[PDB]
DNA sequence: GCAGACACTACGAGTACATA
DNA sequence: TTTATGTACTCGTAGTGTCTGC
């Protein structure tokens, strides 16, 4: 790196050092907690989704266990390196076999994205965790389970990483307000959280966005209106008022209502989806069939609308697709 | 002058680039200081992804440093797992390079250097989770700047790293005041609407509207009488459908007779329209009328979804525009 | 040359008496060459469209784009499955086809491109058969031509430019090439009829071949010629218009599938079917002149027919998005055949 | 650093053929062959987890334990296994002259020979036949397909089920009372219904209980891991209502942090292995399933696809 | 005027040097300061630390009035030192917060001049002060002896165990085709003090060792005429091969019991 | 028709080992004048040229020019057996179906008889053009090859420029670059070690590595090599010899 | 000291597999 | 057999270094 920090996102300013810094999961952190004090650490296998403290919860975990040099102390394998059987046959057997040459403690290997390793690599690493489990233990961070092979999971005690709460993205937004001195309103802080879909590196980012949006970062509050307008995502109100003129009125109201909704602050049709689609699932819908004929409709919709193609088009099918879903209600 | 006016006017500076803000003006900001994140530029194309990164670069370093402290990778050049391991990561992994007296006396240099990725959503998945930890690891030294236009393309662990700053589409309203620069800097003579109309026929692109204009200038000095661009004129070039033939067509349509349609979508299609753009004119014809009633407009809104789904992914435009007419037709 | 559609082709703008409106286009894209874009040229099959690439190149350039000759270039792919092609090069342009291996396509567009970037002031690539591109070609060229321009510029030619991706539509300079009428179809004959020596008695037989080619100047001035060698170069009054083997098979095929609608009909259909693929005849044209020519039968009603173009639709996707060509036509065929009976 | 003490699956992994639980005829015959000693080439096969490399080196044990040194090689597959660094090594160990009690041969231990290289069988079948008088081979994989038909020809087979609940909770009691633990029977149950026949798997979850919590009760082991999604996602097919479907994927797949491809996969799978239901509904739901993967492969990982997918598997169960 | 002067005698040296520790690891840290140039490096399986130190009085004239970090690739350095002569000299040029170094070679004649310049890297590997705690084992026998044991050792078996007691160093390799086993006695040569096996017994030890890291140890011991072994049941083993101003230190680590 | 003998074994095989990579095969053309045999490389790069004078020869007898189609791997394969004392010979007839080679010792009675098939080419385009070279300098061989294997070590191209008493070799790769400066100078004591340059024009030429490591493959055939180089032409690369010169035909990697 | 004579690592070409 | 990347394997060859010998 350089110039230390302060010239370094916000992603990567605020990764946790400490396991007491670490938001969220509890369960796990006083499991492994207890595990390391008790003295007694198995191969552990971290699952969860993208942005859920895995990584950051095994280097806390990894200083913990020997200190600030531990990097020199672990052998972190990730995608990014070539992790052929090669790798496994000579780089993993003798980290495994030899001493610790720094201390006198067991060594540690963290096959960080191993979802991203050959199925050679796994039925060799089967065999290497088993044999060496005396002194070497082995953590394996994924976000698919489907891409290891059953007896690496049987060989690895699983911890599932939860997406992140309410209180969890709020205690780590009033540490990144007081680090930063940032104001943020209640209601921008909603949507904050409503933007964070479990995500707390989508909230750093959006939150780093906003200061540099602010005309002044000082003296300056953050909104809603600033969290939507830097965000692009569309607001309630507007979907509201979207999901009202399709539903109410007739298709010249509609279109001319989604048009101008559209092109008032450039919204995007598939944030305007995503947006109905969650109003739409709190419905009390009467019939069984409308709730087929919605989803399967803007299923298709937004598959098309991911390749490519008119937005006017897309716009009108969506339309379509709602009143004629919700034309089966009487 | 010896260059097209899509790459004699492109925006050179920050300043220049217009509709879209809110990215704008947080590159402008973190300008001053040294928190660039990684970024994720993704909209539609032409909106000006690669104008931005360009100038964003520009002013970050300057006319020196630009050469040293980029990597810029396309989809030129083949981009497998084992070149978006090595290179890129012997790449982020140097130094940066060493700016001279004059560079830090102007321009503000960071301590970083950026990898631009652009096209990115043609890389394998394989080339991405690859790139996840170098992105990771080595972000106080390089930045990453993933540029697409298709963001399910790109893997959830890269958009959970990269800060996301979607490009809206150039309305005729954000983009009128560009066209209406470069019409002022060429000497174009257009009627009221005409710029209006451009930016109308393109699909929030203002490539195309500047090409368009570019055409309608060229024609114009070619005939040599001076007379000012009307709205038919460049309707012609963007090759729109006339209102007549369209009228002709739900004409055809609205009368049944299977037969009739067949012969004269034959006939209309050796006329050499492109089927994307009927079916658009089609769709604000018969969406937008108000002698349908609700349940017309219901089906006909997904027919046209179905028909332009289906041309996107190549087909033939003929029996695609035959079976939506005579689909429409049956209604 | 010996055939008489090379014989009489236009070498300028001012020899072409085909589009008045394109033509005028042409001229003015020409007067002012240097801020020329990258042009992409999209009409129906056989109008003329490389005619009026290469007399835009002669008015830009000058005499000599005719001047032509072929070279061979040695590329390699993965692995070591060597490819040969032979570029058509010329002073002043070159002309690239994706003739090569449709997943190989890609190469030659990288490094062909990147080479002849190297260094009035710039060059031509003429590329034929553009919309045969497997959407990796494409993707390279969107940046290929964005960042060289100074020094090259592209005239993109196809046909049913819908399989183009939206960017390089986007940084190409559309340009459209209808076909013609029944009128300039039958003067360009007749102006071949009489620079060469042709019996005929009344021109009816010239817009019958008019009629036949459907608005193609490649079709039209082939049967016009073979009209003429079979009619000992006297064309009568009732001379049989010819049609190609292909389409007499196609419809030997659809009367055996509007006929008879059993499954040995079927295998026999596949037999048909494979020999015309085995014979270097593309499946979607095979699928279009089948849907076409199954709605040209009387006996069907309209529900028949609109079943019929609804499944060619669908299959037509299906062979848009699959790669054995077989496959898809059998389905169709078996639908239509259930679909009938 | 401290140090860690050892885990509960390799500290009381078996050391002879009597405290493996499980296939009580295979471990018969095991024993029988341990007595007699005249040991035939073996497969042995099953899923993983089932006692089927600790059986291997357990007859090996007794049948030479004063010379599990000199005359066992126990290759595998995070040692390198070819054709030369095989076919060099074996035939060495093979025509090696070690003298051994009169029913006693040499033994070669491929575990996990299932990854092997096709060339590598077939110098492994010459090897067999040559030197059978001296050494014999024990191979272990958990598909016994990928062996070449002429090695299974010239050796036992020898077929591992997984254990009833019966067996696993024997062995877990017997490691609650050598380790002295307290325990409910909830969690036991718990534990049993979580390992679904794998012991490695019960006694690792065992272990994180007693050592998370200290009580082995059902709040502590469902705290600590949780319920098999192939379960819920099979409870969330075979739903009647599509509101109760969806509220399933979303509270117990969508809210836990499980990604739309693994739901997808894990539906597949189900879909698959499901019974009840009849074959061509079976046959139909996988295709929409697949359809639906194919739009989750591509990019579009939502939400909504697996509603989508939901809702086409009512419409096809609720016959139109 | 540039702040870095690293002159060299000869161009031989630092080529040697690199060559010494060039395959074990590829990357490495060069800290210069007014006393040496310095340098620690870690194998990429963390078995291996090789701990370079070169004196100011290896250097023909050196100068370093700020300290600096130096991260190269061994790979990409080894390449680039081929470019050179025996009669060569060698001077590495670094200026400040540095993008590269510059291996200006020069030569008696003033007509041969060779200029290169070899990107620096950055690698933020915290650099670990080595205590070097008694040994409970510390022997010094000839290079050349000990790299034929182990060339011979390592054929017959993939690990090396060495057992120092009673005054008696024993080297065993237990392998497939065989077992064989070097016993050496600590002799000293009043003749030729460089031949002298020499040995010093506080407490026995019993270590074993890869081959292949004691290979790419002894791939390096053309820098010395005599390799000083020290042994500790706790600690790693030591090879330490002393140069004419530093030392060439090889921290290698034991396999577990 | 054809009876040539070399004074020595170890002089046509050291020759031929420079034509071992630059071109698979040759087809000779033997004259009473000399022995000529020039070939064109796969990808129609590098050219190469021999030239024997009879004066190297002992006893060189061609009544009839010979026009020989042959390899090279064989043709070596045959002269491994070539003693420090044994003496090669070529002996050709009327339409030779293969050529014979022939060895005889002094102070052994034994004899070593060897035949080779020709093979066909049916290619025999030959042109020169160029003779005027704007500058031209001598290096020795052992220095040259030394350079330009240590600047392939570093980049997959070599830059050669010359400036005023300046022949610089300038390599730039993806590690690093690097420049090598030599300067012509005269010394009596050891002229084999001689480096001169005269120069009219400026010359600034970029070449492919792997047709240099072709060129110099062929070191051991002269001391000196005398390399000459054109400003916007294709440079030839000779080496000299007793009773001729090799030469090397290598366009450049198109200048501008 | 120099030329082989050797065994060694490294590079290149080719084949085969890819869900249980 | 086609299939289009990436991995793993196997083999063969070319350099690359070191040990014997005169
Ligand atoms: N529980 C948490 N408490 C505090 N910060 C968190 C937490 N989870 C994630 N973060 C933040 O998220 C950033 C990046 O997440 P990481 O934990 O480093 O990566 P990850 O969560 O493992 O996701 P993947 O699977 O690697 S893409 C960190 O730098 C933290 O700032
Ligand atoms: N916001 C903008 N302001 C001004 N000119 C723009 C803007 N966006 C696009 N342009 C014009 O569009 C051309 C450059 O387009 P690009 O910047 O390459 O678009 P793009 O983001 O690269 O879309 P792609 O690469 O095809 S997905 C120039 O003629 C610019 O003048
Ligand atoms: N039948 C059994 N009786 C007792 N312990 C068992 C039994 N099966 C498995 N185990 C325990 O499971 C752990 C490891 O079992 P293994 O036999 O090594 O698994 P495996 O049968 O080899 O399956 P794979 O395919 O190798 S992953 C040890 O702690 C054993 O004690
Ligand atoms: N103006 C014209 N006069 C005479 N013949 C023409 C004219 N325009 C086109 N043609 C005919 O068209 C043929 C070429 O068409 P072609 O380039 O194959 O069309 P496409 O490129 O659309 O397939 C030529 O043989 C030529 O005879
Ligand atoms: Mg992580
Ligand atoms: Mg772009
Ligand atoms: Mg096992």
């Amino acid at each position: 790196e350089k110039r230390s920090k302060e010239n370094l996102p916000w992603v990567e300013k605020y990764r946790p050092e400490t396991l007491d810094e670490v938001y969220g999961q509890n369960e796990v952190i006083t499991t492994v907690r207890k595990f390391v004090d008790e003295g007694k650490l198995p191969h552990l296998l971290f699952y969860g989704p993208p942005g859920t403290g895995k990584t950051s919860t095994i280097v806390a975990l990894a200083r913990e266990i020997y200190g600030k040099n531990y990097s020199n102390m672990v052998l972190e394998l990730n995608a990014s390196d070539d992790r052929g059987i090669d790798v496994v046959r000579n780089q993993i057997k003798d980290f495994a076999s030899t001493r610790q040459i720094f201390s006198k403690g067991f060594k540690l290997i963290i096959l960080d994205e191993a979802d991203a390793m050959t199925n050679a690599a796994q039925n060799a690493l089967r065999r290497v965790i088993e044999r060496y489990t005396k002194n070497t233990r082995f953590c394996v961070l994924a976000n698919y389970a489907h891409k290891l092979t059953p007896a690496l999971l049987s060989r690895c005690t699983r911890f599932r990483f939860q997406p992140l709460p309410q209180e969890a993205i709020e205690r780590r937004i009033a540490n990144v307000l007081v680090h930063e001195k940032l104001k943020l309103s209640p209601n921008a802080e909603k949507a904050l959280i409503e933007l964070s879909n479990g995500d707390m590196r989508r909230v750093l980012n959006v939150l780093q966005s906003c200061k540099a949006t602010l005309d002044n970062p000082d003296e300056d509050e953050i909104s809603d209106d600033v969290i939507y307008e830097c965000c692009g995502a569309p607001r309630p109100s507007d979907l509201k008022a979207v999901l009202k003129s399709i539903l109410e009125d007739d298709w010249g109201t509609a279109h001319y209502t989604l048009n101008k909704v559209r092109s008032a602050k450039g919204l995007a049709l598939i944030d305007l989806i995503e947006g109905i689609v969650k109003i739409l699932e709190d419905y009390e819908l009467q019939n069984e069939e409308t709730r087929v004929h919605l989803l399967t409709k803007l299923a298709d919709i937004e598959y098309s609308i991911s390749k490519g193609g008119n937005d006017q088009i897309q716009g009108s099918a969506v339309i379509g697709a709602i009143k004629a879903s919700f034309e089966n209600e009487t | 002058a010896q260059q097209p006016w899509v790459e004699k006017y492109r925006p050179k500076n920050l300043d220049e680039v217009t509709a879209q803000d809110h990215a704008v003006t947080v590159l402008k900001k973190t300008l001053k200081s040294a928190n660039l994140p990684h970024m994720l530029f993704y909209g539609p194309p032409g909106t000006g992804k690669t104008s931005t990164i360009l100038a964003l670069t520009k002013e970050l370093y300057g006319p020196d440093l630009m050469k040293s402290r980029i990597l810029e990778l396309n989809a030129s050049d083949e981009r497998g797992i084992s070149i978006v391991r090595e290179k890129v990561k012997n790449f982020a992994r140097l130094t940066v390079s060493k700016p001279s007296k004059h560079d830090l006396e102007n321009y503000p240099c960071p301590p970083y250097k950026i990898i631009i990725l652009d096209e990115a959503d043609s890389m394998t998945a394989d080339a991405q989770s690859a790139l996840r930890r170098t992105m990771e690891t080595y972000s106080g030294v390089t930045r990453f700047c993933l540029i697409c236009n298709y963001v399910t393309r790109i893997i959830d662990p890269l958009a959970s790293r990269c800060s996301k700053f979607r490009f809206k589409a150039l309305d005729a309203s954000n983009a009128i005041d560009r066209l209406r620069f470069i019409s002022e800097q060429e000497n174009v003579k257009c009627d009221d609407g005409v710029l209006e109309r451009i930016l109308d026929i393109s699909a929030g692109d203002l490539r195309r509207g500047i090409t368009l204009l570019q055409s309608a200038s060229k024609g114009a000095q070619y005939l040599g009488d001076g007379k000012n661009i009307t709205s038919t004129q460049v309707e012609e070039l963007a090759g729109v459908v006339p209102h007549d033939i369209l009228i002709e067509i739900v004409e055809k349509v609205k009368s049944g007779d299977f037969d009739e349609i067949k012969k004269y979508v034959n006939t209309f299609m050796k006329s050499g329209w492109s089927a994307a753009s009927v079916v658009n004119q089609l769709h604000e014809y018969y969406i937008t009328n108000d002698n349908f009633d609700t349940n017309f407009k219901n089906q006909i809104s997904w027919l046209l979804f179905t028909t332009d789904s289906r041309l996107n992914n190549g087909t033939n435009e003929h029996i695609q525009l035959l079976n939506l007419l005579v689909k429409i037709s049956q209604l | 040359m010996s055939l008489w559609v090379d014989k009489y082709r236009p070498k300028s703008l001012n020899a072409l008496s085909h589009n008045e409106e394109l033509t005028n286009f042409l001229k003015s894209l020409s007067d002012q060459p240097r801020d020329l874009p990258h042009l992409l040229l999209y009409g129906p099959n056989g109008t003329g469209k490389k005619t009026r690439c290469m007399a835009l190149l002669e008015s830009i350039f000058g005499p000599g784009v005719y001047r032509l000759k072929i070279d061979v270039r040695q590329f390699v792919t993965a692995s070591n499955r060597k490819l040969e092609l032979n570029v058509v090069s010329s002073p002043y342009h070159l002309e690239i086809t994706p003739s090569d291996m449709g997943n190989n396509d890609r190469i030659v567009i990288q490094e062909l491109l990147k080479e002849v970037a190297q260094m009035h002031r710039y060059k031509c690539v003429i590329i034929n058969e553009a919309n045969s591109l497997t959407k990796d070609a494409q993707a390279a060229l969107r940046r290929t031509m964005e960042k060289y321009s100074k020094n090259i510029r592209l005239i993109m030619v196809c046909d049913s430019m819908s399989p183009i991706i939206a960017p390089i539509k986007s940084r190409c300079l559309l340009i459209r090439c209808p076909a013609p009428s029944d009128s300039e179809i039958s003067t360009i004959l007749s102006d071949v009829v009489t620079n060469e020596r042709i019996q005929l008695e009344t021109k009816d037989i010239l817009k019958r071949i008019a009629q036949a080619s459907n608005g193609n100047l490649r079709v039209s001035l082939l049967m016009l010629e073979s009209m003429a060698l079979n009619n000992e170069l006297a064309l009568k009054s009732s001379s049989p218009i010819i049609k190609p083997d292909w389409i007499i098979v196609i419809h030997k095929l659809t009367r055996k599938i509007v006929k008879e609608r059993s499954v040995n009909s079927l295998i026999e259909c596949r037999a048909v079917l494979y020999d015309l693929l085995a014979h270097c005849i593309p499946a979607n044209i095979i699928l279009k002149e089948l849907t076409f020519s199954l709605l040209d039968v009387e006996t069907l009603n309209t529900t028949n027919k609109s079943s019929i173009i609804e499944y060619s639709s669908v299959f037509d996707e299906r062979l848009s998005l699959g790669n054995k060509a077989i496959f898809h036509l059998e389905g169709f065929i078996a639908k239509v055949m259930c679909c009938l009976d | 650093t401290l140090s860690l003490q050892l885990p509960w699956v390799e500290k009381y992994r078996p050391q002879v053929l009597s405290d493996i639980v499980g296939n009580k005829e295979t471990i018969d015959r095991l024993q029988q062959i341990a007595k007699d000693g005249n040991m035939p080439h073996m497969i042995i096969s099953g899923m993983p987890g089932i006692g089927k490399t600790t059986s291997v080196h357990c007859l090996a044990h007794e049948l030479l334990g004063r010379s599990y040194a000199d005359g066992v090689l126990e290759l595998n597959a995070s040692d390198d296994r070819g054709i030369d660094v095989v076919r060099n090594q074996i035939k060495h160990f093979a025509q090696k002259k070690l003298h051994l009690p009169p029913g006693k041969h040499k033994i070669v231990i491929l575990d996990e020979a299932d990854s092997m290289t096709a060339g590598a069988q077939q110098a492994l079948r010459r090897t067999m036949e040559l030197y059978s008088n001296s050494t014999r081979f024990a191979f272990a994989c958990n598909q016994s397909n990928k062996i070449i038909e002429p090695l299974q020809s010239r050796c036992a087979i020898l077929r591992y089920s997984k254990l009833s609940d019966e067996d696993v909770l024997k062995r877990l009691l017997q490691i609650i009372k050598l380790e002295d633990v307290k325990y409910t029977n909830d969690g036991l149950e718990a534990i049993i219904f979580t390992a679904e026949g794998d012991m490695r798997q019960a006694i690792n979850n065992l272990q994180s209980t007693v050592a998370g919590h200290g009580l082995v009760n059902a709040d502590n082991v469902f705290k600590i891991v949780d319920s098999p999604h192939p379960l819920i996602v099979k409870k969330m097919l075979l739903a009647s209502n599509l509101e109760d479907s969806i509220q399933i994927l979303r509270t117990d797949l969508w809210k836990k942090g499980y990604s739309s491809i693994d739901i997808v996969t894990t539906s597949f799978r189900v879909t698959k292995n499901l019974a009840q239901v009849k074959e061509s509904v079976r046959l139909e739901m996988i295709k929409e399933i697949g359809l639906t993967h194919m739009r989750i492969l591509e990019g579009v990982g939502t939400y909504l696809q697996l509603a989508s997918m939901l809702a086409k598997i009512h419409k096809l169960n609720n016959k139109a | 005027a540039s702040m870095l002067e690293a002159k060299f005698e000869e161009a031989s040296l630092f080529k040697r040097i690199i060559d010494g520790f060039k395959d074990c690891v590829q990357l490495v840290n060069f800290q210069c300061k007014e006393d040496g140039i310095i340098a620690q490096a870690v194998d990429d399986s963390r078995v291996l630390l090789v701990s370079l130190e070169i004196g100011v009085e290896a250097f023909q004239e050196y100068r370093c009035d700020h300290p600096v970090t130096l991260g190269m690739d061994l790979t990409s350095l080894s390449k680039i030192l081929r470019c050179g002569n025996n009669t060569d000299t060698l001077t590495l040029i670094a200026d400040n917060t540095p993008d590269s170094i510059i291996l200006l070679f020069e030569d008696t004649k003033k007509d041969r001049i060779a200029e290169y310049s070899l990107k620096l890297m950055d690698i933020d590997a915290d650099f670990l002060k080595i205590e070097e705690l008694q040994y409970d084992s510390t022997l010094s026998l000839p290079s050349s002896e000990f790299s034929k044991i182990v060339r011979d050792l390592s054929q017959l078996s993939d690990s090396i165990n060495i057992m120092i007691t009673k005054e008696t160093i024993k080297f065993v390799a237990d392998g497939d085709i065989g077992s064989g086993s070097v016993i050496i006695k600590p002799f000293v040569d009043m003749e030729h003090p460089e031949t002298s096996i020499k040995l010093e017994m506080d407490q026995p030890v019993d270590l074993t060792f890869g081959a292949k890291y004691l290979l790419d140890i002894i791939k390096g011991s053309s820098l010395s005429d005599r390799v000083g072994i020290r042994l500790s049941s706790e600690a790693p083993a030591l090879f330490q091969f002393d140069l004419k101003s530093g030392f060439l230190q090889f921290f290698l680590a034991p396999k577990f019991n």
